[PDB]
C-alpha cells in the first residue's frame, strides 16, 4: 500500500507516474495522513505535462508545513519554472511558492518574485502582487528588506486593472498588517 | 398496505432527515385513512409500523386507540402488537390508558397462558395507579396459580402494583406463604423481590419476614453446593441473578437484628470465599456479598476479610472492579472508619486517573473520608484537585469543600484563608445558594471580621468577574467598613485603605454589564450600609444612590428610592435602622 | 430497578427503546439525546459506567450496536452487565448469530425478547431456555 | 478574506479540501459540525459559526456544505459572494454539485480551486472563459483573464448570429390574514442568450420612468423601477449618467438584469380560504381562486398550495376546475389547475378528518402558496424598445424577446 | 459494520 | 527506461555540463537548491540524468536520490583544496550503506583548461578510490568549455549498461 506505491511512483514511465500521483492527491483527498510518501511526489515535479505539474504543486501546498526540514529541495525547481515561457506555468509556480509556509527558503525565492513583478505578462504580474503580500505575510522583515513595498507601490499606477486590483489587495493587507510606520 | 420490512427498508434507503420526514408522513397518512376505514386485516401491521414511526421519534398519538382495537381482538399476534404498542404508546399521563383496565382484565382470565403473561406483562410495565387498584386482586389470584410461567408474573405485576399504589401492599400477605419452598429459579428470583419490595417499603415485617432467612440461607446453600447446571449458569457459576437478589434481601434483613446475622454469617462467609473471583460475574457476587457483608451486623473477624477483599477490588487493574471497589467503599464509610483510611493513598491515586467516574467516585469517597485529623493533609489534595481539574468538577468539588470546611474547620483562621482559596480558584463555579452559608459561617466568625474582610477587599481589587465571590464580598464590606476602616476621619499618612477606592469599587460593580442584577443590589445594600459606618466622606453615598433611583432593575430602583427617601427626609433615622445584627444558627 | 433500556449505534440513531418510568417524550427525547452523546462522547477504554442524576448507567458495546441500562443506587452494576449479556444471549438463541439488522427489522421481536426477560425493570425469567421456549411457543401459538 | 473553503457532505467529513492563507489550523473542520447541531439545538443557527478566534462562514447547497474560514475580519460578504459564485462555478462545470461529482472530479475541482481563489482574494470567476483553459480532457493564459473586458472572448464565430431575450417577472405577494395586502412587488428578470460573434456593443432600450422624463417624452406608458441590478458588463456609469444599458454581452446564457418595482394594482391570483375547523372530528376547507388579469390571457400550471394538519386523514375533494391532491409529504394540498383565464372564479371545497387525541405539540400555520406562470404577459408594463447591436465588422443580428410573469414569493396568510 | 456478529466470537 | 544520479559539491560545473549533455551550449546557472531531471537521445539509450545539488544546508537529502538507480556520477572541482578533504568525507560516509551496490561509478574531475589545473593521477591517488571494493573506476581529463570527457563517459555507461554485444 506505501512501499508498491513508493516504487510505482519511483518508476520512469509517464502515464504511470501520473497515475500514482493522481491516487496519491485521491488517498489525500478522501482523508488520510500520506506524508511520508512526500520526497517520491516531490522528484517527479519538472515536467511538460501541467495536470501532473498542479497535483506536484497541490501536494507541496498541503504538505510542505508538515515536513518543514526536507521541503528544501523544490526551490531551483520552482525557480526553473518561473522562467519558462508558458505565463500558465509562470503565475502557477508563483502562486505556488507563495503557498509553502516554511521559513528558510523564502530568501531563496525573492529572486523570482522580483522576476516575475517585472515582466510584460499580467497573469504573471497580477500572481506575483498577491504573492508580495504571501511572502510578507510569511516574513514582512525580509519583504521590506527585499524591496516588494516600494514595487507594490509602483503597481498601482499601471495599466492592466487586475493588476493594479491584486496590488491594491495586497497592499491594503499588508498596511493592515504593518504597525502603522510609514 | 405495505409490510413493516418494506418500511424499515424505505426508511433505510432514506438519504437525509428531511426526506426520511416526508416518507414518514407518506406510510402515516396511508396507515391513518387505514386507521379510518376501520379495517380489520391490516391493523396489526399498520400499528407495527406505527410503532416503528414512534421509535424513530414521529407522533403517533393516533393509533393508540388501534392500540387499544388490537389488545380487544381476538388474534394472538394482534393481541400482541397490541399490547406491545400500549407500552410503546401509552403511559401514566397520556389517558387513553384508562380504557384498557376490562381488556388486560379480560385477557387475564384467559384460557391461553401467553395472552395471560402478555397481559401480565404490559401490566407491570406500565400500569398507573389507577389500574392497579381494580386489578390488584386480579393479579393476587394469579399469584397462587401452580403455573410458574403466570407466577413469575404475577409476582412482578405485585411488584409493581406495591410500588404505584402503596396502600394495596397488606392484601399479598397470604399470597407469599411457601412462596420461597417453589424450586424453579425465576419464581423463586422473582419472589425474592417481591419479598424484598415489602421488606423494603415496610418496617412493620422485617422480623416476620426474618423467619424465612435460614430457608433463604438453605437455598443459597443448596445454589452454591449445586456444582454445574446446564440451566441458570454463565461463566461456571449457577444462578447469579438470584444469587445477588438473595444476598440483597439478605442485606435488607438483618441490619439491625442480631440473631438472623448469626443465622446468615457463616454463608455470608461461605459465599465470600468459595466463589471465583476471576469473571465479571463471579465479581458481581463479590460486590453484592461484600455490600451484605457491610451493610448487616455482621462478625468483626471476617470484617478484616471485607477489607482484603475489597483491597484485592481496589488493586484489581479491571477500570470496572476499580469502580465497584470505590462503590463499595463510599457505601461503607460511617461503620469500620478506622478499616477505611488505610485506602487514602489509593483514593488518591485514582483521584488523577483519566476515567470520569473512577475521579467522580474517588472526590465522593474522599469527601467522604474528610475527618478531622490530618484535614489540612487531604485538604492541600483537594484544592490541588479543584485547581487542575476539567471544570465539569469544580461546582461539586467547591461543594464537597464547602461541607468538608464546615464540619472540620479545626481554627477559624484557616477556615477563612480555605474559603478564601476556593472563592478564589473556583469563582463562577461556586453554587450561587451556598452564598448563605458561607455568610452565616462568617458572621459567626465573631473574633475575626476585619482579616476576611481584607482578604475580600484584596481579591475584588485584584478582580471581581467571580458572582459568589463578590456576592461574598460586598455585604462583608457593608457589614464591616467600620473596621475595614480605622481612623481615618480626616487626612493622615499614606495608608493602602483610604476610604474612597472600596466605593469606587463598588461603583464599578454597579455600572458593570459583567454583573448578575443580584450582586448589584449587594453593592447598593452595601454602599448604604456604609453611609452609617463611614465618617469621614459625605455626599458621595448620597448621590451614588441618588443617580441609580431611575434604574431599569426595578428591585434595584425601589431599593435607591427607597434610600434617597431616607437620605433627603430621615437621614438622623438612618443609625437606628443601618445598625448590626446578633447572629443566628 | 432498571429504569430504562436503550439501544442506539455508532451514528447515535436508536434501535430500541423500552421504558420502566414514566416521563413526557419531549423529556424522553432530551433525555435519550443527551444519553447517547454522553455515551458516545466516551472511548472504548472508559470503565462501562457513567454516573447520570443519581443513576448510574450501564453500557456495555457488543458492535456497532451499544447496549445500555440505567438502574437506581441499590443494583449492582457487573450484574447489569449480566443483564445485557443475557439479553444478547437470548437474542441469539432466538435469531441465531444476530446483528444489527435482525434488530433493525425485527425491533419488534427484540422487544418481544426484552419483555420475555424482563417486565417492570426486574428480572421475572432468570435461565435462558425457559424464555427462548416460551417465544418459541408463542411464535408457533399464533 | 477566506482562509480556507471546504466542501462537506451532511455528515461533515471534508470532500474536497483547498489552503489559502493557513492561518487557521487545518484540521478544524471537525470541529464545524457540533457547533452546528449545538446552534440549531439552542435556536441560534448563524451562517457564521465561531470557534474561539475561527470563524466559519458556510453555505449550504441542496447536498453539501461549503464552508470558509477565517481568523481575522473577514469581510464576510465578498466570502459569501464567493461562495455561492463557485456553487454557480461548479454548477455550470458539472451537470448538478452532489456529494458523488466530487469524488470523479476531484483534479478539476483542485484545478478550480486554485484557481478561483488567491490567498483569500478571488481572482477568475467566469465559468465561460475559465473553461478555455482548465478542462477535464493545458495552453497559454487567454487575454480576457487580464482585459478590461473579462466576461467575453474574442474570436468566437458563428454562423447565424440571434440573441434571445426572457424579460422574466416574479411577483412577489404577502397578504394578511384579514386580506389585506401589505406587500406587493415585482421583482425582475432578463436573462438573455447571446449567440454574436466578434466584439458586439449592445443597448437594449426600455420604457423606463426617469429616461422617459429626461428625455421628454414622459407621457407614455412607462415603468417606475425602484432599483437597478446589472451584470458586470453593463457600463453601470453611463447608466447613471444618461440611463444607457451599454454592453458588450457575455458569450451563451446569462442574466443581464434583475430589476424591482412596487405595484399598486391588484394580486393576479387572489385566494379566500375559510377553514371550518373542529376540534377532535374534522376540518373543512373552502378555497375560492379567482384570475384578477385580463380575459385573454391565461395563466398555466397554477398550484394553489394550502396546508392541512398534520395528523389529517381520509380526504374528500370537491372542485370545480383542476384537479386537488393530497400532499402529506409537504403536509398540504395543492390544486392544480392546467389553465387560468383571466376573470374565472373557481371553486374548491376540502374535508379531512381528525383523530380524537390530540397532537403533543403546536403545529403552526404556513401560508397559502400559489405557483401560476403566465406566458406573453408583463404585469409593470415594461417593454423592450430596441436592442441595437454594434459590431465592427458590420451584420444583422435578430433580437428575440418574450415575456414571462410567474409568481415569486406569492404568500397568502391563514387564520 | 452492521451485519457483524453481536457476540465477541 | 533506466536512471544515473549526479552529484557533486559546490561550483563544479555540473549544471552546466548538464546541460551541455542536453543541448550543447552553456547557460548562465544558479546554484541549484532541488534537483534538475533532464533525458538525453544518444546512441539508441534514453539517458535519465539527476543533477542534485551540493550545498551545506543540502547534502543529507540524498538518501531517496540512491533509490532505482544503478549509475552514479561524481563530480569534483580541481581548483579547491581546502574542501578536497570534505569531498573525502562526503564521498567515505555516502558510499558507507547497504542499499547502493548494484551500480557503477564514474568520477568528473573538471576545469582542466587554466595553469593551475593538474592531470588526473594526483586526485586518484590522493582520494584513494582502491581501498572500496565491487565497483569500476577510472579517470578522465575533462573540461567545461571543450566539452571533452562527457561523450565517452556515456560510451562508459553505454558499455557496462549491459552485458552483452
Ligand atoms: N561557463 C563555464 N562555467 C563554469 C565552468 N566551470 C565552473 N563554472 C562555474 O560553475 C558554476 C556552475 O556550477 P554547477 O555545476 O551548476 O554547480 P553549482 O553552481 O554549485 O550548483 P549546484 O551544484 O547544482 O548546487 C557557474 O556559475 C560558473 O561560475 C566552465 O568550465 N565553464
Ligand atoms: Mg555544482
Amino acid at each position: 500500500e506505501i512501499f508498491e506505491l513508493k516504487a510505482e511512483l519511483n518508476s520512469d514511465k509517464k502515464e504511470k507516474k501520473k497515475e500514482a500521483v493522481k491516487k496519491v492527491i485521491a488517498s489525500m483527498t478522501v482523508g488520510k495522513d500520506v506524508s511520508a510518501l512526500f520526497p517520491d511526489v516531490v522528484n517527479c515535479m519538472q515536467t511538460d505535462n501541467l495536470e501532473l505539474k498542479k497535483l506536484v504543486y497541490l501536494y507541496l501546498m498541503n504538505y510542505a508545513k508538515s515536513q518543514p526540514d526536507m521541503a528544501i529541495m523544490a526551490v531551483n525547481t520552482f525557480v526553473k519554472d518561473c522562467e519558462d515561457p508558458n505565463p500558465l506555468i509562470r503565475a502557477l509556480a508563483v502562486r505556488t511558492m507563495g503557498c509553502i509556509r516554511v521559513d528558510k527558503i523564502t530568501e531563496y525565492l525573492c529572486e523570482p518574485l522580483r522576476k516575475c513583478l517585472k515582466d510584460e505578462d499580467p497573469y504573471v504580474r497580477k500572481t506575483a502582487a498577491v504573492c508580495v503580500a504571501k511572502l510578507h505575510d510569511i516574513n514582512a522583515q525580509l519583504v521590506e528588506d527585499q524591496g516588494f513595498l516600494d514595487t507594490l507601490k509602483d503597481l498601482i499606477s499601471d495599466s492592466n486593472p487586475m493588476v493594479v486590483a491584486n496590488a491594491v489587495a495586497a497592499l491594503s493587507e499588508i498596511a493592515e498588517s504593518h504597525p502603522s510606520s510609514n | 398496505p405495505i409490510r413493516l420490512r418494506e418500511l424499515i427498508r424505505t426508511i433505510r434507503t432514506a438519504r437525509t432527515q428531511a426526506e426520511e420526514r416526508e416518507m414518514i408522513q407518506k406510510e402515516c397518512a396511508a396507515i391513518r385513512s387505514s386507521f379510518r376505514e376501520e379495517d380489520n386485516t391490516y391493523r396489526c401491521r399498520n400499528v407495527a409500523k406505527l410503532l416503528y414511526m414512534h421509535m424513530l421519534g414521529y407522533p403517533a398519538h393516533f393509533g393508540q386507540l388501534e392500540c387499544l382495537k388490537l389488545i380487544a381482538s381476538q388474534k394472538f399476534t394482534d393481541k400482541r402488537i397490541g399490547y406491545l404498542g400500549a407500552m410503546l404508546l401509552l403511559d401514566e399521563r397520556q389517558d387513553v390508558h384508562l380504557l384498557m383496565t376490562n381488556c388486560i382484565k379480560n385477557d387475564l382470565n384467559h384460557s391461553t397462558q401467553f395472552v395471560q403473561g402478555l397481559a401480565l406483562c404490559t401490566l407491570g410495565c406500565m400500569g398507573s395507579s389507577e389500574m392497579c387498584r381494580d386489578l390488584a386482586g386480579e393479579v393476587e389470584k394469579l399469584l397462587k396459580t401452580s403455573n410458574s410461567y403466570l407466577r413469575k408474573k404475577a409476582a412482578l405485576c405485585a411488584v409493581h402494583v406495591i410500588r404505584k399504589v402503596p396502600e394495596l401492599m397488606e392484601m399479598f400477605l397470604p399470597a407469599t406463604k411457601n412462596l420461597l419452598n417453589e424450586k424453579n429459579h425465576g419464581v423463586l428470583h422473582t419472589s425474592v423481590v417481591l419479598l424484598t419490595e415489602m421488606c423494603e417499603r415496610s418496617p412493620d415485617m422485617l422480623a416476620h419476614f426474618r423467619k424465612l432467612v435460614p430457608q433463604l440461607v438453605r437455598i443459597l446453600k443448596n445454589l452454591i453446593m449445586s456444582g454445574y447446571s446446564p440451566e441458570h449458569d454463565v461463566s461456571g457459576i449457577s444462578d447469579p441473578f438470584l444469587q445477588v437478589r438473595i444476598l440483597r434481601l439478605l442485606r435488607i434483613l438483618g441490619r439491625n437484628d442480631d440473631d438472623s446475622s448469626e443465622a446468615m454469617n457463616d454463608i455470608l462467609a461461605q459465599v465470600a470465599t468459595n466463589t471465583e473471583t476471576s469473571k465479571n460475574v463471579g465479581n458481581a457476587i463479590l460486590y453484592e456479598t461484600v455490600l451484605t457483608i457491610m451493610d448487616i451486623k455482621s462478625e468483626s473477624g471476617l470484617r478484616v476479610l471485607a477489607i482484603n477483599i475489597l483491597g484485592r477490588f481496589l488493586l484489581n487493574n479491571d477500570k470496572n472492579i476499580r469502580y465497584v471497589a470505590l462503590t463499595s467503599l463510599l457505601k461503607t464509610v460511617q461503620t469500620d472508619h478506622n478499616a477505611v483510611q488505610r485506602h487514602r493513598s489509593t483514593i488518591v491515586d485514582c483521584l488523577k486517573d483519566l476515567d470520569v467516574s473512577i475521579k467522580r467516585r474517588a472526590m465522593e469517597l474522599s469527601f467522604a473520608l474528610v475527618n478531622g485529623n490530618n484535614i489540612r493533609g487531604m485538604m492541600k489534595e483537594l484544592l490541588y484537585f479543584l485547581d487542575s481539574c476539567e471544570p465539569e468538577f469544580k461546582a461539586d468539588c467547591a461543594s464537597g469543600i464547602f461541607l468538608a470546611a464546615e464540619k472540620y474547620a479545626p481554627s477559624k483562621r484557616w477556615h477563612i484563608d480555605t474559603i478564601m482559596r476556593v472563592l478564589t480558584t473556583a469563582g463562577s463555579y461556586v453554587r450561587d445558594d451556598a452564598v448563605p452559608n458561607l455568610i452565616q459561617l462568617i458572621t459567626n466568625s465573631v473574633e475575626m471580621h476585619a482579616y476576611t474582610v481584607q482578604r475580600l477587599y484584596k481579591a475584588i481589587l485584584g478582580d471581581y468577574s467571580q458572582q459568589p465571590l463578590v456576592q461574598v464580598a460586598a455585604w462583608c464590606i457593608g457589614e464591616y467598613g467600620d473596621l475595614l476602616v480605622s481612623g481615618q476621619c480626616e487626612e493622615e499618612e499614606p495608608i493602602q485603605v483610604t476610604e474612597d477606592e472600596v466605593l469606587d469599587i463598588l461603583e464599578s460593580v454597579l455600572i458593570s454589564n459583567m454583573s448578575t442584577s443580584v450582586t448589584r443590589g449587594y453593592a447598593l445594600t452595601a454602599i448604604m450600609k456604609l453611609s452609617t459606618r463611614f465618617t469621614c466622606t459625605v455626599n458621595r453615598i448620597k448621590k451614588v444612590v441618588s443617580i441609580y433611583g431611575s434604574s431599569i432593575d426595578v428591585e434595584l430602583q425601589q431599593r435607591a428610592v427607597e434610600y434617597n427617601a431616607l437620605f433627603k427626609k430621615y437621614d438622623h433615622m438612618r443609625s437606628a435602622l443601618l445598625e448590626r445584627m446578633p447572629v443566628m444558627e | 430497578m432498571i429504569h430504562f433500556i436503550l439501544l442506539f449505534s455508532r451514528q447515535g440513531k436508536l434501535r430500541l427503546q423500552k421504558w420502566y418510568i414514566t416521563l413526557p417524550d419531549k423529556e424522553r427525547k432530551k433525555i435519550t439525546r443527551e444519553i447517547v452523546q454522553i455515551i458516545l462522547s466516551r472511548g472504548h477504554r472508559t470503565s462501562s459506567f457513567v454516573d447520570w442524576k443519581e443513576l448510574k448507567l450501564v453500557y456495555k458495546r457488543y458492535a456497532s450496536l451499544y447496549f445500555c441500562c440505567a438502574i437506581e443506587n441499590q443494583d449492582n452494576e457487573l450484574l447489569t452487565l449480566e443483564i445485557v449479556h443475557r439479553y444478547v444471549e437470548l437474542l441469539d438463541k432466538y435469531f441465531g448469530n444476530v446483528c444489527e439488522l435482525d434488530i433493525i427489522f425485527n425491533f419488534e421481536k427484540a422487544y418481544f425478547i426484552l419483555d420475555e426477560f424482563i417486565i417492570g425493570g426486574e428480572i421475572q425469567e432468570t435461565s435462558k431456555k425457559i424464555a427462548v421456549k416460551a417465544i418459541e411457543d408463542s411464535d408457533m401459538l399464533q | 478574506s477566506a482562509s480556507a473553503v471546504y466542501v462537506l457532505d451532511l455528515k461533515g467529513k471534508v470532500l474536497i479540501c483547498r489552503n489559502y492563507r493557513g492561518d487557521v489550523d487545518m484540521s478544524e473542520v471537525e470541529h464545524f459540525m457540533p457547533i452546528l447541531m449545538e446552534k440549531e439545538e439552542e435556536g441560534m443557527l448563524s451562517p457564521i459559526l465561531a470557534h474561539g478566534g475561527v470563524r466559519f462562514m458556510w453555505i449550504k447547497h441542496n447536498n453539501l456544505y461549503l464552508v470558509a474560514t477565517s481568523k481575522k475580519n473577514a469581510c464576510v460578504s465578498l466570502v459569501f459572494s464567493f461562495l455561492y459564485k463557485v456553487v454557480q462555478v461548479f454548477s455550470e462545470y458539472f451537470k448538478e454539485l452532489e456529494e458523488e461529482s466530487i469524488r470523479d472530479n476531484f483534479v478539476i475541482i483542485y484545478e478550480l480551486l486554485d484557481e478561483l481563489m488567491d490567498f483569500g482574494y478571488p481572482q477568475t470567476t467566469d465559468s465561460k472563459i475559465l473553461q478555455e483553459y482548465i478542462t477535464q480532457e493545458a495552453p497559454r493564459p487567454p487575454a480576457t483573464v487580464t482585459n478590461a473586458v473579462s466576461w467575453r472572448s474574442e474570436g468566437i464565430k458563428y454562423r447565424k448570429n440571434e440573441v434571445f431575450l426572457d424579460v422574466i417577472e416574479a411577483v412577489n405577494l404577502l397578504v394578511s390574514a384579514n386580506g389585506n395586502v401589505l406587500r406587493s412587488e415585482i421583482v425582475g428578470s432578463i436573462k438573455m442568450r447571446v449567440f454574436l460573434s466578434g466584439m458586439p456593443e449592445l443597448r437594449l432600450g426600455l420604457n423606463d420612468k426617469v429616461l422617459f422624463d429626461n428625455t421628454g417624452r414622459g407621457k407614455s406608458k412607462s415603468v417606475e423601477l425602484e432599483d437597478v441590478k446589472f451584470h458586470q458588463c453593463v457600463r453601470l456609469s453611463r447608466f447613471e449618467n444618461d440611463r444607457t444599458i451599454s454592453f458588450i454581452p457575455p458569450d451563451g446564457e446569462f442574466e443581464l438584469m434583475s430589476y424591482r418595482l412596487n405595484t399598486h394594482v391588484k394580486p393576479l391570483i387572489w385566494i379566500e380560504s375559510v377553514i371550518e375547523k373542529h376540534s377532535h372530528s374534522r376540518i373543512e376547507y373552502m378555497v375560492k381562486a379567482k384570475s384578477q388579469f385580463k380575459r385573454r390571457s391565461t395563466a398555466n400550471n397554477v398550484e394553489i398550495h394550502i396546508p392541512v394538519p398534520n395528523d389529517a386523514d381520509s380526504p374528500k375533494f370537491k372542485t370545480t376546475v383542476g384537479s386537488v391532491k393530497w400532499v402529506p409529504e409537504n403536509s398540504e394540498i395543492v390544486w392544480s389547475v392546467k389553465s387560468f383565464p383571466g376573470g374565472k372564479e373557481y371553486l374548491m371545497r376540502a374535508h379531512f378528518g381528525l383523530p380524537s387525541v390530540e397532537a403533543e405539540d403546536k403545529e403552526g400555520k404556513p401560508p397559502i402558496s400559489v405557483k401560476f406562470e403566465i406566458p406573453y404577459f408583463t404585469t409593470s408594463g415594461i417593454q423592450v424598445r430596441y436592442l441595437k447591436i454594434i459590431e465592427k465588422s458590420g451584420y444583422q443580428a435578430l433580437p428575440w424577446v418574450r415575456y414571462i410573469t410567474q409568481n415569486g414569493d406569492y404568500q397568502l396568510r391563514t387564520q | 459494520q452492521e451485519p457483524e456478529l453481536l457476540i465477541s466470537g | 527506461e533506466m536512471r544515473i544520479l549526479m552529484v557533486g559539491l559546490d561550483a563544479a560545473g555540473k549544471t552546466t555540463i548538464l546541460y551541455k549533455l542536453k543541448l550543447g551550449e552553456i547557460v548562465t546557472t544558479i546554484p541549484t537548491i532541488g534537483f534538475n531531471v533532464e533525458t538525453v537521445e544518444y546512441k539508441n539509450i534514453s539517458f535519465t540524468v539527476w543533477d542534485v545539488g551540493g550545498l551545506d544546508k543540502i547534502r543529507p537529502l540524498w538518501r531517496h536520490y540512491f533509490q532505482n538507480t544503478q549509475g552514479l556520477i561524481f563530480v569534483v572541482d580541481s581548483n579547491d583544496r581546502e574542501r578536497v578533504n570534505e569531498a573525502r568525507e562526503e564521498l567515505m560516509r555516502m558510499l558507507a550503506e547497504d542499499e547502493l551496490r548494484d551500480a557503477v561509478l564514474l568520477v568528473f574531475a573538471n576545469k582542466q583548461d587554466l595553469p593551475n589545473a593538474m592531470n588526473a593521477a594526483e586526485i586518484t591517488d590522493k582520494l584513494g578510490l582502491h581501498s572500496l571494493r565491487h565497483r569500476n573506476w577510472y579517470i578522465q581529463a575533462t573540461c567545461a568549455t571543450s566539452g571533452d570527457g562527457l561523450y565517452e563517459g556515456l560510451d562508459w555507461l553505454s558499455n557496462q549498461l549491459r552485458n552483452q554485444k
